[PDB]
């Protein structure tokens, strides 16, 4: 019940609710954007040198 | 918002069932606005003659306070108040009321907004200003610190500036956060810094003139060490104790009040007249720009 | 309620970013291979007597990261040792893992090298490495712009009476005349180099990740994702990796 009206004794505050949400985590991911894929069956691959 | 820190290596067996997460919430910011104020006040004597190079004194009175408000503005924003206000913790008021400085009026004190530095990632305060002497924190995802107190070793103690390498120690804090910023505001009394890159103690890119007649002495493109190419920018209502690293649309100016027309009472030959605003400033992210300061070197 | 519709679609984007994030760190880190198996693939007997019977009590398994698949030469532990330099190539006379020395620089700060980094390449020239890309944190970027004009003394970089400044170097010239590229990597650590090609490492998957829901038993609603991969080196002397040390 304010006499004076002001911004501090309203029992309103309706707040504003912002569309978005900001994000920097960058996934550059350089290296695993060069390497390339191969597809294996077996939990365990081998190579000869 | 931002991702978890929780890179790691992890590491699971093949046979185990899924196991709770580690999750962690949002991060919400709060900003309060300010109000700017330009009077006016003219007998009606004055207003009814007719000046020698203008016209009416109450127009041109106006108009002249009409862009100083313009001109507070600029200087404000690029601040570093602390954002002054009564309130604190009130703003998901959702479960009650705040009656604390209800039984108040006028008297109440006079409300800031968080100017560039309040927002940024600052390290502290100094009443009601950001305070300089004092890195800033690092952001909990990443390990870049945006608010970065200038070291100036290279330079001597005679002249001041800020740095010639804490430029780009600043390009590689925000590639590091991932910001996007490729602007760099700052004040005309340091251009020299950025166009005298030279006094590097014989070295780093030092100058050279193939004898022509064309002297600039100037730069305003940069480009750092990872590819961030940034253009400078002056303003002449920047302060000159630190440097902003920034992007627009990183940036908005909330305006809740706009400057219109107020008649006021005249009381007897006054004919007095008001202009008023309100605005605010937002940041996106704290941490998606920079802000160099300035101090001495060894 | 109102403002905060859901939570959950929000939190699997972000684990599905996450998932892929840990990954380009993984193969970087260095860690050691893991696994509860040994020699059972010339015994021509069974694939393994003593690990049978175990359900799930078996302890996780880890991928030879960058520097393990390389010649690292030690292991410090669950990571590849930083300090002690690699095998000698018996074949040639080539040491692809090496650690900087550090001689400018002062031990005032850590200072990786700066200098001497032909050698690397030299070694690689030794082992008929075709390396060309030099993946490197951005902490340490400015000293290969340094190496531009600095040279401690007068070698005078020039204007031409110009506003662009550049200062940046992503291009190298060995000696040997082997032409390298500088990469920078965010996920990559502040204490290591790498000197490598991209054929020489192949990316196995065996199980790509897929989300799948699981069982409820209440209001949990619990979702999970999941990624099986490895990672594969053609020959460990065909890479290098330069450690920083300042003394």
């Amino acid at each position: 019940n304010p006499t004076l009206f002001v911004s501090y004794d309203q029992n309103g505050k309706k707040l504003s609710f912002a569309n978005w949400i900001s994000v920097l985590s960058p996934q550059d991911t350089p290296f695993v954007s060069m390497t390339g894929k191969e597809s294996i069956n077996q939990t365990i691959f081998s190579w000869q040198t | 918002d931002a991702l978890a820190s929780v890179d790691g290596n992890n590491a699971h067996v093949e046979g185990s069932r899924a196991e709770d997460g580690e999750m962690k919430p949002t991060v919400i910011k709060s900003n309060v606005t300010q109000i700017l104020r330009k009077v006016v006040r003219v007998s009606d004597t004055a207003n009814t003659t007719a000046n020698y190079g203008r016209g009416r004194e109450l127009m041109y009175q106006l108009e002249k306070k009409g862009k100083e408000i313009k001109r507070d503005l600029e200087k404000i924003l690029l601040s570093g108040q602390a954002r002054t206000d009564v309130l604190a913790d009130q703003y998901l008021t959702n479960s009650a009321a705040d009656p604390a400085v209800a039984g108040l009026n006028d008297t109440h004190a006079a409300r800031k907004t968080g100017a560039f530095q309040f927002l940024c990632a600052h390290g502290g305060l100094a009443g009601g200003v950001v305070d300089k002497t004092k890195n800033g924190p690092a952001d909990p995802d990443t390990g870049a610190v945006t608010v970065k107190v200038a070291q100036n070793a290279s330079n001597p103690t005679t002249n001041i500036g800020f740095d010639e390498a804490d430029i780009f120690d600043m390009t590689l804090q925000l590639y590091t956060a991932g910001s996007e910023a490729d602007i760099i505001m700052i004040n005309p009394a340091h251009a020299k810094i950025f166009a005298g890159l030279q006094e590097n103690t014989q070295g780093s890119r030092k100058r050279i003139f193939e004898n022509t007649k064309q002297f600039i002495y100037e730069v305003n493109s940069i480009t750092d060490p990872l590819g961030q190419s940034y253009k400078i920018i002056v303003n002449r209502w920047m302060p000159t104790d630190a440097v902003y690293f920034f992007r627009s649309a990183d940036w908005t100016q909330m305006v809740l009040r706009a400057p219109k027309r107020t008649e006021l009472a005249k009381d007897g030959s006054y004919e007095k007249w008001m202009i008023e605003m309100e605005v605010g400033l937002r940041h996106r992210n704290p941490y998606a720009s920079g802000v160099l300061f300035t101090a001495a070197g060894k």
